[PDB]
This record gives C-alpha cells, structure tokens and sequence, in this order.
C-alpha cells in the first residue's frame, strides 16, 4: 500500500521515511475511513456492478461473444464474469490499501503473457474496467467516484 | 550491423572524481543500432549531453540485410 | 577487498597498459586466462578497436559478454538460473539482488536469449554508476540488499567448474501473494 | 423402513470462490447479445483502392 | 531536469538574491496550476495507448509513410516510431507536471534531431504526428490542459524542426 | 458491384447538409433491424465524452444549432474538435447522438419529418448492400463532416428550424395546479414564483424537501430546466385546516433526475385553503427498471 | 540469405567458414532452382491463394468482419487482403533466400506492437498465415510441401 | 404488540408480516432474507440502495431500534410478474424526523417468487413543517 | 552436453579407437530416424504455443491450482508458469532432435526440484502439466513421434518428480 | 514486503473473498495505531544517531570486542558495526511503520545468519546491541511506540537467534 | 506440548511475574469452557470409530483419489487414508481437551507437510477431507463445541496448508 510504497522509496535511498511521507501517511491513515467506506459500497453492489458492467461491455464489443470471438456461450461468458469480479476486488484491494501496487502484485505483472496466450483481446478487457469505472461512479458520490476512479483509471491504463 | 558513432560529454554532478575522467567524460564511442537507443537514454538520464551522433556503420532506410 | 587492481583505461596511448586491461576484462569475464580455451583468439577485432579507443571499455566487456566463447562456457552447459548468477558474478561483481532480479532476468533469457541478457546487465544503470565507461568490472563486497553479501562471497569463493550446484536458486517469498 | 440407497456419483465438491460456476447463472442472467454470421465473401473487393488510403 | 520551482529558484540564484515577489508571484501561479496539471496527467496516463493510436491513425496510417519504401513500413520501423511517439507522449506529460521544458531539452531533444538525420527518419512527418498528439491530448484533457500541453508538444516540434 | 460503396459516397456527396442530416437519422433509425447494429466498444469513445457532455448540458435550440453546424460544416469549436477525430470516433459520436435523442437526452428531430425522395433512395440503396459497404458508406459519409482548415465549401446552409397547450388533469380541475404545471411545460417559472407562497416547500425526488422561495427559485431555474410533463390523471383531497392535497400522476418526456422519456411520476399538493401551494412533493415511482440508484 | 548467416556466425568466431557451412551454401545454389519456382508459382497465384485463405479465415473467426471488429467495413477487410499479400510476399521473399532472416525483420520483429496499437487479433493472423500455408499446400507440389510449410510453421509460431 | 401479528388491512400475504415482525423484533440479518439479493431499499430523501449488504448496512447503522405501526394496504399486480403492495401506516419512532406523527408508506414490489426486489419506504408529511 | 552421435563420438575417442561396427551401427540407427525427429521438430515449432496453450486448458486450467490459494494465481504467476512450459517444451524438442537427455539434465534437472521447492511450486501439478503436453504434442506429431516425444517429457517428469 | 494494510488483503485474497468486517475492522485498527506508529518513526528518525551512540555505549565500548584483536577492533569495523546496528534500527522502524515483521525476514534477516557466521561476528553481541537499542528507544518515544518498536526488534533478535 | 492452563503458567514464568488479572480471566474462561469440552470429548470418543466413515463417504469416496491410478486405491492406501484421518479427529480432540493448539504443532503438523509431499499423497484432497470431517464432527458435537473443533481442524488445514 501507500505505506509500502513510502518504506519501499526510503529503503531505496537507505534513509527514514522524510516529512512529506510520513504526513501523506498521516493523511492516508486519518481519512482512511471513507476509503473504506468506498471500499464497502463497492463490494456490496459486486453483483449488480459485474451484470450492467457486462452487459454494457457486451453491447459496446459482442464480438467477443459473437461467432469467433473468445467467449461465445454462456459458459466463457462467466468466465469473464469471474475476471471481472477477479479485477474489482482487485480495484477494491487498491482502494483499501490506497496504492496500486497490490494490483500490480495480483493482475497487472504478465498480464499480456495471459491474455496473449488464452486470446483474450485485452482492448476489450480494458474497455470492461472502463464500464466499471463509468457504472460504479454513477452508483457513488462524484469525490468518492474520483477516489475510485483512480484505480480504475489505473488498471485501464495497464490494460491497454 | 548498422553501427552509431556517438561523441558525447557526460559531466560529474555528485562526485568530484580525482583521477583523470577526460577517458569518460567527452568520448566518441561506437554503439550498436540495438544499443542506442538504451545507451542514449543512459547518457541523457546520467546528464551528459550528446554532442553529436551518426550512423558510421550501415545504410539508411535498409528495408532488408541490416545484420 | 582491498588487495586487488582496478583497470582503468585512462589513456589508449598506453599500448602496454591496453594489453593489460584487455587481459584483465578477459580473467574477469571469463574467470581465467583464454589461452587453453580457444583455437585462436576471436577478440583481436575488438582489441583493435579499444586500441584505437574507437570504443569504450564497457563496449569491451558487452562484446566479451555478447560472444560464442561465453556462451560456449557459462551458459551452454548451465541452466537459465545458473546462467543468471554467472553472468551477474562475471559482469555486475555481485549475486542477484532478489527475486525481481532474476526474474527480469530470466524474461530475457527467455524472450531474447543471452545476448539481449548480456546487454540488458551491462548498459544498465548500476553498471555505469559502478564501473563507468573505462573501469573492467570488478569483483565487489556489497552490504546490501539482504543476503547480497553471502550468495557474492558464495559465487566468488569457489573455483571455476566447482560444482553444478546453484548458489543462488530462488529468494524464498516471505509473503506469497495470492 | 426407509433405507438410503447411496449413489455412485461422489459427493459434488463444495463451490468456491474461483470457480466461475458461481457466475454461471449470472452469464444466463445476462444472455448477452450474440451477432449474426457476416455476409462477407471477400472476392468481390479488389485490393487497389478497397484498402483504405487516406 | 528542472521544473517551475526549481527555474525560479535558479534564475533567482544566477545573480544570487532571494526570491522576491515577482519570484513567488511564478510560485504561486505554478501551485494554482498544479491541480489542473495533476488532472491532466491522470487522464494521459489513463490514455497514452490510445492517443498515440488515433494521432498516428490521423497522421500517419495509410499515407506515404507507411507504405513499402517509406520509413514507417515494416513492422520493425511502425514498432520504433509507435515507440518513439509513446515516450514522445511520456515526455510531454512529465514537462505538463514540472511545468518547464528543461526535461524536454535535456532529455528528450539532445542528439535526436542529428539521430534522425542519420536514420534518415522525416522531420516533417514525425512533427505532424507529434501535432496529431496534441490535437488528440487536447480533445482529452480539455482546453485549459490542453493548450498548455500543446505548448510543451510544440516545444518538441521546434527543437526537432 | 464492387462500386457499390464508391457509388453510393458519391450519391450521398450531393446531397445538401439537410438531406445528408435527414438521411444519417433515418439509417440510424432503421439501424439494428434494417441497418448495421453498432458497437460503440470498437472505437475509443474515451477521447469523445468531452464534446458529447457539452453537447447534453447545452440548450435544445443551439443543441440543434451546434449539430447542424456540423452538418454544414461549419467554424465552431465542436466542429474542429470533430474533424480532429478518426472515422469511426465520428461515428461512434453520431451514434451517441441518435442513442441520446431516442432517450431524450438530446433536443430530438423535428416532429413528424419525413425523409427526401433523394435521401429515400439513398437510404434504400444502403439497405440493399452488404453490412460491410454499409458501414464503410456511413463512415465515408461522415468523415468529411466537420470543419477542416483548407478546401471544402457547401452549397446552401441548413439553419435550425425556427420553432404549448393547456394540461388536462383527469379527476382534478384546480386553477392552481394547471397553472404551474402548464407554466413549466412553458418554463414559467417567473409566473410561479408568485404562483406559491413565500413559504417555499419543494421536495425534489429521492431528496430532502427544499425550503425558501429563493431556494425553490434556485431549484426551478437550476434544475428544472425544458421539462415536458404529461399528466395523466389527479386527486383531491381537504387537508388539514382546509389545506388541498392534490397527487396528480403522470410522465414526463426528458430526462429528469435520472428519468426516461417514459416514467411514471407522482406529485403530492399541499395548497393553502386561501393562498397558493404550500408545499410540493416530486416523487418517481419505481419499476423494474431503475436506473438512478446510488446504493450508498 | 543463409550464405549472409553463414558469414555472420563465422565473423562471430573470427573463423573462416567450416565445411558444414560450406556445404550448407553448396545444396542451397545447387538447389536454387526449386526455391525459384516456389517463387514464381505463389506469385503467379497469390490473389487467388490470398483470397481463399482470407475466405477460410472468415469462416473460422466470423466475428473479425463483424460490426465491431478490426476487419469490419470492406475497407477494414480490403486491409486484410493486403496485409495477408504482405505476408504472402513475405514468404515469396524467405523461399528465395534460404533462411528466414528477410521475414524475421520486415514484418516479424516488432510486428506485436503494431498489432497492439492496430488492435488487430495477433492469433487470428496466426491462423490466416495458416490458412495460407494450406492453399499453397493444395496448390503446390508434395516434395515441396515441406520446404514451403517449413517457413509457413516459423512465421506462425514466431507470430503467433 | 411485536410477538403478534401486526394488524394491516388490505395486506394477506406471509412475506409482508413476516418482514413488519422481523423489523420490530430487529433482527435484520433475519429480515433480508425476504430481500432479493438484485433487490433494493428506497430510504426517504434518498435515492434506491441496491445490493444485499447495503441494506444490511442500511438497517444496521440506520434502522436501529425503531417502531413502526402499519395501519392500512393495499395489493395489485405489477410487470414482470411483480406484485406492487402499498402499505400505510404510522411510525412511533424517531426515523429521519417527524417523531410520531409521520404517515409510512411501505411500495413493496414482490418478485414472482416472493421476494421483495424493491421496497419503498415513504415517510408521508403530516402538515408539520420544518423537516 | 551430448547427443547419440557425439555419444558414440566420444565413446569411441575415450578408448582412444576409430569407428568400430556398434558405433557404425548406432549411427545407421540414429541416421534411420533421422528425418522423422527434424519434422516432428519442426511440426513441434510451428504451433510452438499451441502445445502449451491446449496442456494449460486441460489439466491446470480452471482448478483449485488456478484459482486463489493455487500456485496459479495472479498473472504474474500464471505467465511463469507458461514460461515454464516453454522451456520444458523447447528443451524436449532439443533433447529430441539430439536424441540425448544430457541436454535436458544439464539444463533443467540441475537445481530446479530445490529451486521449485524455494519457491514452494507444486511438483506434481507441474508433473501433470508436462504430462498433458505429452499427448498435445503427440496429437500433432503422430505416434512414434509423439512416442519419443512422451520418452524425453516422462524423463523430464522423473528428474523433476 | 508486507505490512498491516496488504496483510489483511493478502489474507483475504488467499481464499478470494472481499474484504468482509472481520478485515474492516482490522483495516480501522491498523489507521487507529498509525498515528503513534508516525509520531514512533518520526521520533525515531530524529534521533537515530544519538539511539544508536547511547546503545553502543552501554553495550559494546569498553568491551573485548572493542579491543585490540576484538571484532569490534580495526576502525573500519567499527564504522561497520556503527552502520549495521542503524540498518536494523532503519528497518526495525520500517516494520513498525509498516505494522508487519515481513520487511525485516525479507530485507534483514534474509541471509544474515551465516553472514555473521562467515564474518566470525558474535551474534549473541549484537542480539545485546539489539535490545541496548530497543531499550534506548522505548525510554525516548514512549510506552506504546516501544511497546511496538521493542516487538519488532525482538523479532529481528530472535531471527538472529 | 501444554494446554491453555499450562501455557499461561509458561507465559507468567516466562516475564518472571505472578497470575495478574488477565491471568485468572483466562483460567477462568477455560475452567467455563471444561464442561463443554468433556461433554463434547465424551460425544466425540463415542463415535470416533464411525464419524470418519460419513467423514470420508461425503469427501473421498467414489472419486478419482479412491480409482486406481489415486493415491487412495489399494488397501494399504485406503487404511492410511482412514487411519490419518482418525488420527487428526483423535489428535483435535486432545487439543480441544486441552484447549490449546501446542500439540498440533510438534506432535501432528511437525514433518507433515514434507512427509505428504515425499509420500506424494494430495494435500489439497486431505484438506477437503478435514474439511467434511470438520461439518460431521460439527454435526454430533453442537454449534459451540462444534466450533471449537472446527478452529482446531482449520489449524491442522492451514499447517497441513
Ligand atoms: C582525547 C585525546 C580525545 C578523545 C579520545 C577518546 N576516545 C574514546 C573512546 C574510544 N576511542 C576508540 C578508538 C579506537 N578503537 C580502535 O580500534 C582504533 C584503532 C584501530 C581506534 C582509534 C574507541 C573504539 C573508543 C570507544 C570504545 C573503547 O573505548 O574501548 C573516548 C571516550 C568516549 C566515551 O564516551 O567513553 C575518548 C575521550 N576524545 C576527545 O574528545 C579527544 C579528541
Ligand atoms: C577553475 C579554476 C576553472 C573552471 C573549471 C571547471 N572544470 C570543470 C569540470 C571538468 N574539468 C575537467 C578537466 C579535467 N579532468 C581530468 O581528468 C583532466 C586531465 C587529467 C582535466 C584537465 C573535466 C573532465 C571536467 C568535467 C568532469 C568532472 O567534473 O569531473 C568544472 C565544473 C563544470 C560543471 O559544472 O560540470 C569547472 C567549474 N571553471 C572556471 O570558471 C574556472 C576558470
Ligand atoms: C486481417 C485478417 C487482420 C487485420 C488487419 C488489418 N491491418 C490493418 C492495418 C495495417 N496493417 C499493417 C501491416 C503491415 N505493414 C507492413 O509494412 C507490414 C509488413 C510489410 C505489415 C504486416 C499496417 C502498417 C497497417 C496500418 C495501415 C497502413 O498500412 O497504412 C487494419 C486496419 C486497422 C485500423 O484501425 O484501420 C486491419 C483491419 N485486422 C484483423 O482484425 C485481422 C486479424
Ligand atoms: C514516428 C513518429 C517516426 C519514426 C520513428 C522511428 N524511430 C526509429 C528509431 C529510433 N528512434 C529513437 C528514439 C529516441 N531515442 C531517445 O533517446 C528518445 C527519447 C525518448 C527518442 C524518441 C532511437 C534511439 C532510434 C534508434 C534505435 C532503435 O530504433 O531502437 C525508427 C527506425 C529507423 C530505422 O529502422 O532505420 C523509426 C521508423 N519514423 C517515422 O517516419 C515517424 C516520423
Ligand atoms: C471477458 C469480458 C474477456 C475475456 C476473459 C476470459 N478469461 C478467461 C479465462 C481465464 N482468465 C483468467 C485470469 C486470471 N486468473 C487469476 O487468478 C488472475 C488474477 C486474480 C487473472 C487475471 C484465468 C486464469 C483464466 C483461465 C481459466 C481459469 O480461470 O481457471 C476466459 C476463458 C478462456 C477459455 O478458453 O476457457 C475468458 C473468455 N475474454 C474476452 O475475449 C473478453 C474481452
Ligand atoms: C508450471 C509448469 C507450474 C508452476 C510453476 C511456477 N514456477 C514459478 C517460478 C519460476 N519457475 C522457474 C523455472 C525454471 N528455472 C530454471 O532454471 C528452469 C530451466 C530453464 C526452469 C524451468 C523460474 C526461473 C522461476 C522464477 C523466475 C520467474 O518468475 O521467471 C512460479 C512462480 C513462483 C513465485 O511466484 O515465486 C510458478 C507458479 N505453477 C503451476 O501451477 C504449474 C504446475
Ligand atoms: C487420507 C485423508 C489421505 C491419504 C492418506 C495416506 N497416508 C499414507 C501414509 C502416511 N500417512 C502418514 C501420516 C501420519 N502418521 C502418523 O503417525 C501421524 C502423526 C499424527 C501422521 C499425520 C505417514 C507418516 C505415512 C507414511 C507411512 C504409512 O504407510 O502410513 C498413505 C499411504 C502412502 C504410501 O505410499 O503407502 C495414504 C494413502 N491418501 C489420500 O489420497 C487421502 C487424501
Ligand atoms: C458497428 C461499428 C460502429 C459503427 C456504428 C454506427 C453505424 C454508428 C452510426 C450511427 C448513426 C448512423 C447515427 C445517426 C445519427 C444522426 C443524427 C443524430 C442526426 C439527427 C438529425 C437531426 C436531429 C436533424 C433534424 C432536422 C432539423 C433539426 C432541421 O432543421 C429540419 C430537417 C432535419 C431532419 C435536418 C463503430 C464505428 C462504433 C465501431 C466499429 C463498428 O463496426
């Protein structure tokens, strides 16, 4: 997290962590609790937030459910269900910890090996966090949609 | 192999060395097509500046046989 | 640490002192002296070319490096982890830093071969902030990171053809993610 | 007198998170929208100007 | 490199004074400036990938460039410029957060000029598709960033011409 | 034919900014069960939201104004933001545009407009042809659209067109009530502000009630904005101290805190026994449909 | 050419060529004639061979000319065509040389990131080039089925 | 009052008494059980809550220990299968104002199955003012 | 390393003698074979990815291995173990064409049980992975092929196993 | 490294689940004792030399190791001890910080044991050093940041031991 | 090996202090939790012997372990199988008796893990099957007294893990 991050920085220049990271620790830990909040809000519409994400992302690009496409029946269309769930705890994880480096050690390091060798076209996974960050800031507060936009926006850009 | 000569002048901005550093500091040096790009974001990340680069070895805009 | 010879090739003028150097990059790359070890020697090209100070010292090494001799002797009869530790031995003086490291490492021994691995460990930041442009790489002492100091002294205190054995298989994750 | 006639099938191993099973009747739920065959056979366009060139 | 405090603070230390007001009238118009720069970057680091898709699809793709006997054919010289415009795009958004163009000079304009004129590689070309990134930044970004943006792409444009 | 698609760019080339306009919407319109179905997810949209939110958040009239100012190609920043785009950018925006439209997010066509016989036979040949020349004819046909600096001209300019009735409430007759809801359907809300008391109790949906007459001005001028109400039928009812409680039922065709062309709305009516309008509750009832959820 | 690889391995080991590579030039000009006609013949058929593999290619992957997809618009699919005639050249090119070297550096190294930033479907080329390899199979001789797939299989394992 | 079944008129279905006896007995984790997991609370000035631990969240940081008092209801059919249920009634306890004297309206909007997929809960205004 | 002609090469020059009938023998034996091993190598190179891809599918592929907990997990894993499986299916084509295993336990067996066990990977799911890709090679390169081909992946299996 | 914050994911992604309240409330813990954990690192990184001298001086001066032939002999070895003991305070208040002793078995303990081993260093002395420091500490920021730091130091020692 | 009471004597000796007040409160939780932890060793003794068939029928039964070619075919096997697992509910009920996981670590899960992974039994399967035996002991044993059987057969899983 955050925390990591600000102890794996000093170790790098072998010094205390300086005054600007231990306030921004400061910070982080003192507003920690609308992080969680956000955290909170959502895994509970985990469901909802998965269905209209897939839905939108399927009427936006259907040919990777269409005739050649990766998931044509329902079957590998759960199983992007189950990545999709898979990269919004992962968004949820970076929001709790407030630093992307645990997304990065859990769905971002070799992820074109994945998706290079199971077809996957990762534009189109890509676009299916963009339908996360637009469905889940219509569902949250416009600063807390900012807040998690950030992770959102952090693993879209990963993707592409 | 389609090989750069590059004469570039990389200053000491920490350190003040007490031994010679001329061998090192302004040296015109050959460096790989492969190499350069890496070796050019070296020098202008150490602060060096490049005072001049050309491609001794090879053919501009070889579409085939750059070995 | 401290009884030894740093080569620096400050002046090219020097012939003898280029023949000195070039024959120090040789024992250190290769650990021993290339007399016994080739027909002839293959490197009087890049010789010709430091001689005439056309390249850099670490060019030298890079071609050393990018070589069938080292090929032939550090990474055709090693595996991808001991071909790691090896070249980082023979090139950066010091074992892997951590598992990052080698597995960087072996994405390009993978990707690109020994060759792409060669020039990725040599035209790297810690390379030039260690050695420079003229400076033969030499054995080193680190202090950190963690374990650095042991798996080095490890790689440097056996002979060459010692044992098959890796010094340095794998960093044991204290925390395995997922 | 009721007995328990124990089948041959093992007993069906508990689903976990993993497991996209769970997301199986969601997929259904979703039945996303499929697309027609496309109607394309490639002999008639001549590639001198069916190619972009812009 | 430098940025905005660090130029103020240079310029104020070549002739060796302290900072007066006209020095922390700058400092203050960079920290009002800040917010706007930090949001234009997320929105490039969101969409640097695709940025340079569409500038090189609008400036580049389907042209003389591209096709065989241009320097942009084969997929080895198209891989090199799609590199050379993402760190061109990089580049241009580290200038947009320091808010000076050192960082362009120092790193991303010495010996590339003369390193195209070696390759052979079109001046006139790469400055169009630099313009197609500022075009396609601005479209993204918005007016305000997107000015300031294209001030640090025209930047590189001028240095390269 | 392989001209087919070459053809048919030429064919809509001619066609004057009117009838190129008119014959985009009807293929967008037979688009689907006549036409190419659109996947928007193909091109990045993401680079496009900027222009298509100014366009929702700008007024109907110059909503129009701005579009067929693209149509003509005209000198305005929103058309060289367009011209900067790739084809299928263009198109994925124009799509956008006819989605909004048929939500009504956007001011719509002109009621009751039929296409040109040109733009007919057009449209009808695009119809005939395979969904790639199709797609490839829409492409080619927009992408000339917009505003580029150097030759382009147009023959004639498509200006906007230059251009409200009474409510029926069934079961409810008060003056009152008919006059703010046919003044906001006119957007008279300076005719309400003397239509009410200075009391000012507004409830907008899903909200707390809003008190003030200058909080409730700021709310019609803020909020409602263009809103078209069509109510469906009312009740009243003697309240309290002679109070009037009117809940009159209908829809409203706009969008409206996170509501379709198509919704049920509920208004509840305290009116003063001698004055006028106490107290007014907007209330959305639900379906299964729901769109406006926030969770928490 | 494999007389320019020969050479290169050579000037590696600061060696004149060894009788392998010798020998290895040697059955390459005297067989020179064989690689000509390969030449000739995919020349003289390659619209059709192109045609029929990006026939067969449609029929495997539909969704590629989908309303959606890279392929999709006749002007996305005439681009189809004519990069497999790219390939197909490509190819003509290898068989005269002897080695893959022409391949590897006018359309294999780097051609990743260009079909990243096209977003076109790398596996779905893969499986063009294959079909390809069966067209010129039918079309072309047995004995020299092998030289020809042998090149076919490099570029679909190196670009796949 | 709470151990008995809560008088309601125009209401005849277990789902709905058994959820009034639930939210009086307070034991919410054994309320949304009658909650669909799609299904969503609307709270009074605020917009629809969907997901099932969001109404957990919602009876368990806002719905603390509060008494409500149906009165009357009625019953009809909806789309989709659902069964829109209006309920009024009066609440006794201190719930986002109106201490008492506030007329609830309950929209139940019953699945097919049975489960309530959207609840309302409308605090309709006496004509006190000042909320 | 070493493969059965530099085998009998060097069993020869150990006793310091010529070719003698076995060794004659043992060569006309590994000649025989000869164009059979080079075309399943190159069948095997052409869907190089296609053996890996299809063993993944079948034994590791949606299973506790790859889901949370399993070694499997996160992408960076995932791809380690793909390269994994292209070293094991690069150093069996290699072992192949020599017809030697000295190439496989000078490459591979040297240290990889330990350093799988400092990594904690699970040995017999990487048993069953070279297993899958047994038959997913022998589907493409036939019986006898694909028969030599199960030989060297089941030595392979045993020095790791 | 791990830390209290990536502990509670880590654990929960282990078996895949969200983060429920059992990790909520761990999560609200870790942010309630980051205030004094940033008062302990900043106390602490104030005063680090003087720590350090005070340990050493009543723990190793005067000593047999700090004379002639003693490994704290041979002023380079001093220095070298002087450096050793502020890396584990460095790390000590790295872990603290971090809520997690996964830094200091991942930075710090990794390979020491037969470093000091192949050095001759005496463990058991600056296992003493250690809790010298720890106890220097603890009676400068507090009961409850010591409480902490004293935690982590033991951990370290008892790596060490 | 040492039970909850033993192990706070252990801790008291262990700083050199006498039983403070957190002492007696965890005797006295444990002498609260006697009467539940008898009653449920008596339930459990009861039907050790037929507990694990329902434990093993519901887990590993009529599966690809019990098959040939599993690790669970063949007589031996199977009466390995049987007896662990008897073992582990024997070994979790003097755990629960003693109210302590001290002798899980050296007498049940001290060599397991390694032992499993040289014997090549599937760990993963005898979690599953600790598992189902965790649900039938719940089953006879209670809610309460179930879960505290169940927190120690976790213990052996997540050692066993
Ligand atoms: C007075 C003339 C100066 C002075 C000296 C001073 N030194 C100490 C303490 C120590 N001095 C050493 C030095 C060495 N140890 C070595 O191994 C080497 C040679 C290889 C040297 C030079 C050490 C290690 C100590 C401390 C440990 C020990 O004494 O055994 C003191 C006392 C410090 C204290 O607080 O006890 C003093 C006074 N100090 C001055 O200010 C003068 C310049
Ligand atoms: C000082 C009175 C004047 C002056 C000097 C000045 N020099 C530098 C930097 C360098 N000087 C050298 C020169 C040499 N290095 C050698 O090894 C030898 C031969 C044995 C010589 C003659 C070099 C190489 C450098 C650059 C590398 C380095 O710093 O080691 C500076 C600093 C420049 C900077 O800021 O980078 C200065 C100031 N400048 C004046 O104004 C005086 C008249
Ligand atoms: C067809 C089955 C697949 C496909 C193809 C496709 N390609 C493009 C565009 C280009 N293709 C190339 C390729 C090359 N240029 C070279 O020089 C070489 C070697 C000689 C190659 C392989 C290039 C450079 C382009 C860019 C356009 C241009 O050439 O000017 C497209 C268009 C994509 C777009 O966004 O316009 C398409 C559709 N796409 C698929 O999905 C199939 C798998
Ligand atoms: C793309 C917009 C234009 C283009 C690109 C192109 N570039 C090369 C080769 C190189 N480009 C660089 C670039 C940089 N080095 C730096 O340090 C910086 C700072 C970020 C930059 C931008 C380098 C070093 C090279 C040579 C090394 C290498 O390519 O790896 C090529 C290839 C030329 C050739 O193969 O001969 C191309 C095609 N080409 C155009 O036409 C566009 C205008
Ligand atoms: C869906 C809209 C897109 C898509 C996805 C897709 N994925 C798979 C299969 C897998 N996905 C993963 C990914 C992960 N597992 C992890 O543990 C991590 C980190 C937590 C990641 C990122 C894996 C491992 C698989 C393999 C199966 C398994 O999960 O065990 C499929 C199905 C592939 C198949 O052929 O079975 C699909 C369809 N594909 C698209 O085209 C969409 C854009
Ligand atoms: C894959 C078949 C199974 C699997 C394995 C797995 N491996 C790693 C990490 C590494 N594996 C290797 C492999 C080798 N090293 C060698 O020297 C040789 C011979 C050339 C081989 C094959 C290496 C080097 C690593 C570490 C470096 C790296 O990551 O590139 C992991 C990840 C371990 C971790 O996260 O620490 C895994 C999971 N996992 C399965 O599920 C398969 C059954
Ligand atoms: C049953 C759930 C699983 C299973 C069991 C199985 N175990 C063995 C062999 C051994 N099991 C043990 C374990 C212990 N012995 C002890 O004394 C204790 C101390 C508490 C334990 C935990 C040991 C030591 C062995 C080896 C010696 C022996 O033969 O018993 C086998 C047979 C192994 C073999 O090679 O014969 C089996 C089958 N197998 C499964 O598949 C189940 C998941
Ligand atoms: C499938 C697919 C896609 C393509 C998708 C496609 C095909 C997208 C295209 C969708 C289309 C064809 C949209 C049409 C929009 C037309 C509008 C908004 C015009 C309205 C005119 C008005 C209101 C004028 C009214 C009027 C006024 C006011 C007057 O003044 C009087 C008259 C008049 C009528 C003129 C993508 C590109 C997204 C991806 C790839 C891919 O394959």
């Amino acid at each position: 997290s955050i925390v990591t991050k600000s102890i794996v920085n000093a170790d790098a220049e072998a010094r205390y962590l300086s005054p600007g990271e231990l306030d921004r620790i400061k910070a982080f830990v003192t507003g920690g609790a609308a992080r969680l909040r956000i955290a909170e809000t959502l895994t509970g519409s985990r469901e909802t937030i998965v269905k209209q994400a897939g839905d939108r992302l399927f009427q936006k690009r259907p040919d990777i459910v269409s005739p050649g496409g990766n998931a044509y029946g329902e079957e590998m269309t759960a199983t992007c269900l189950r990545d999709m769930d898979y990269y919004l705890r992962l968004v949820t994880y970076g929001v709790v910890s407030g630093d992307v480096t645990p997304i990065e050690e859990i769905g971002l390091v070799g992820v074109r090996e994945m998706y290079r060798s199971l077809g996957t076209p990762i534009e189109a996974v890509a676009q299916s966090v963009r339908e996360m960050k637009e469905v889940a800031s219509g569902l949250m507060s416009s600063d807390d949609a900012a807040e998690a936009s950030a992770y959102f926006d952090f693993v879209i850009g990963k993707m592409s | 192999m389609r090989m750069f000569r590059i004469t570039a002048c990389v200053p000491s901005q920490t350190r003040i060395r007490t031994q010679r550093e001329l061998q090192n500091t302004y040296f015109t040096k050959l460096v790989p097509y492969d190499n350069w790009f890496r070796e050019q974001q070296r020098i202008m990340k150490m602060g060096g500046k490049i005072v001049k680069v050309e491609l001794a070895t090879g053919r501009p805009g070889t579409n085939a046989g750059l070995a | 640490r401290q009884q030894t010879k740093v080569f620096k090739l400050v002046s090219t003028y020097d012939k003898v002192a280029v023949k000195n150097a070039i024959r120090a990059a040789y024992r250190q790359v290769f650990e021993r002296d290339l007399e016994p070890y080739i027909i002839n020697s293959e490197f009087t090209a890049l010789e010709s070319k430091l001689s005439n100070n056309e390249i850099n010292v670490k060019e030298f090494i890079e071609g050393l490096g990018t070589s069938e001799l080292y090929m032939k002797e550090f990474y055709a009869p090693y595996p991808n982890t001991k071909v790691i530790e090896m070249g980082t031995k023979h090139f950066l003086g010091r074992a892997p830093l951590n598992q990052k490291e080698i597995q960087q490492y072996n994405q390009i021994l993978a990707s690109q071969g020994l060759k792409a691995f060669i020039g990725a460990m040599v035209n790297g930041m810690e390379y030039l902030q260690t050695f420079g442009e003229d400076t033969v790489p030499y054995r080193r002492f680190p202090t950190l990171p963690a374990a650095n100091f042991p798996n080095t002294e490890r790689l440097y205190n056996k002979l060459t053809k010692q044992d098959k054995e890796l010094v340095v298989p794998s960093f044991t994750p204290v925390v395995k993610v997922g | 007198w009721q007995n328990e006639v124990r089948r041959f099938i093992p007993q069906e191993k508990k689903l976990t998170a993993g497991n996209p099973m769970n997301f199986l009747g969601m997929a259904r739920s979703i039945n996303p929208a499929a697309n027609t065959i496309p109607k394309v056979s490639a002999q008639n366009i001549n590639i001198e100007a069916s190619v972009p060139r812009r | 490199m430098q940025d905005a405090i660090t130029a103020v603070i240079n310029s104020a230390d070549v002739q060796g004074k302290y900072l007066d007001g006209a020095a922390m009238d700058k400092l203050k118009s960079y920290f009002a400036s800040g917010e706007l720069r930090v949001r234009a970057a997320s929105v490039i680091s969101a969409n640097a990938a695709t940025i340079v898709k569409e500038a090189v699809a609008k400036s580049l793709l389907y042209s003389d460039v591209t096709r065989p006997g241009g320097n942009m054919y084969t997929t080895r010289r198209y891989a090199a410029c799609i590199r050379d415009l993402d760190y061109y795009l990089r580049y241009a958004t580290y200038a947009m957060l320091a808010g000076d163009a050192s960082i362009l000079d120092e790193r991303v304009l010495n010996g590339l000029k003369e390193t195209y004129n070696s390759l052979g590689v079109p001046i006139s070309s790469t400055v169009q598709a630099i313009q197609a990134i500022k075009e396609v930044t601005a479209s993204l970004v918005g007016a305000d960033a997107g000015k300031e943006m294209g001030v640090y792409l025209d930047y590189i444009c001028s240095g390269l011409s | 034919a392989a001209d087919v698609v070459p053809a048919t760019i030429a064919r809509f080339s001619q066609l004057n900014a009117e009838d190129q306009l008119a014959l985009i919407w009807f293929a967008y319109l037979e688009m689907g069960k006549t036409l190419t179905i659109a996947a928007p997810g193909a091109a990045s949209m993401q680079l496009a939201e900027n222009a298509l939110k100014e366009i929702q958040a700008m007024g109907p009239l110059q909503q129009t104004q701005a579009m067929c100012d693209l149509a003509n190609r005209a000198d305005t920043p929103l058309c060289r933001t367009y011209a900067s785009w790739s084809p299928n950018i263009k198109l994925g925006f124009w799509y956008r545009l006819g989605e909004l439209m048929e939500q009504g997010f956007v001011a719509p066509i002109p009621a009751g407009y039929q296409l040109s016989a040109n733009a007919n036979a057009v449209l009808a040949t695009i119809q005939g042809l395979e969904s790639g020349q199709q797609i490839t004819v829409l492409r080619n046909a927009v992408v000339d659209m917009g505003f580029t600096a150097g030759k382009d001209g147009k023959r004639i300019a498509e200006p906007v067109v230059p251009p409200r009735t009474k409510v029926s409430i069934e079961g409810v007759t008060n003056a009152t009530v008919l006059n703010y809801m046919d003044n906001l359907n006119a957007n008279d809300f300076d005719t309400l502000i003397e239509l009410f008391t200075s009391d000012g109790a507004l409830q907008p949906p899903f909200q707390r009630p809003i008190v003030g007459k200058e909080n409730v001005l700021r709310f019609f001028r803020e909020e409602c904005q263009n809103l078209k109400l069509i109510p469906e039928r009312g009740v009243t009812e003697p309240a309290e101290d002679g109070f009037t409680q009117i809940k009159v039922t209908g829809k409203v065709q706009t969008p409206w805190f996170g509501g379709n062309v198509g919704m049920n709305i509920a208004w509840r009516f305290l009116l003063n026994p001698e004055g006028k309008i106490f107290f007014v509750a907007i209330d959305l009832l639900a379906s299964p449909k729901e769109l406006l959820n926030f969770a928490r």
